[PDB]
């Protein structure tokens, strides 16, 4: 499965 | 080129001759966008993020234009908090992590 | 080291003594580790990405060793799928993106 993790505050 | 992390790493693409700023993921297996308009067919598609999974439209072979640089593959269009260029295409373009 | 993009850049980390595998996303702004014990006063925050938020506990200060090097800053602690180490270490032990 496709994991794409970009975080924001 | 050579980009320093001071700052989120936000680039220029030209995504079917059409601009939009993205930023530079290596922590994204593809390239995510907020909703755009490409043409051709597209396969819904389900991928995961920090907080579970969520449906994103699938387009194959996109033409990208990161930074002067040639690049086709897959572009997902769906909800994500920034346009995201994910490993799918940094690889395409001899990107790499030095430190 | 020069680490390549045709897979998920895990690095080993150090923190707390405990060795954890942690990835390197140049796509988070802070660093967020799977629930964990760090000593010290923390703070309540949300953080989000594609997916949704997630509560975390921020700790600041703590003494980080990514794949080698000394690094000490504001290290996250919550319900992560994954550990991941953001921009503001990876700054730290001088890192960037070469393509």
């Amino acid at each position: 499965v496709s994991q794409n993790y970009p975080i924001v505050q | 080129p050579q980009i320093t992390l001071w700052k989120r790493p936000l680039v220029t693409i030209r995504i079917g001759g059409q601009l939009k700023e993205a930023l530079l993921n290596t922590g994204a297996d593809d390239t995510v966008l907020e909703e755009m308009n490409l043409p051709g067919k597209w396969k819904p598609k389900m991928i995961g993020g920090i907080g579970g999974f969520i449906k994103v439209r699938q387009y194959d072979q996109i033409p990208v234009e990161i930074c002067g640089h040639k690049a086709i593959g897959t572009v997902l269009v769906g909800p994500t908090p920034v346009n995201i260029i994910g490993r799918n295409l940094l690889t395409q373009i001899g990107c790499t992590l030095n430190f």
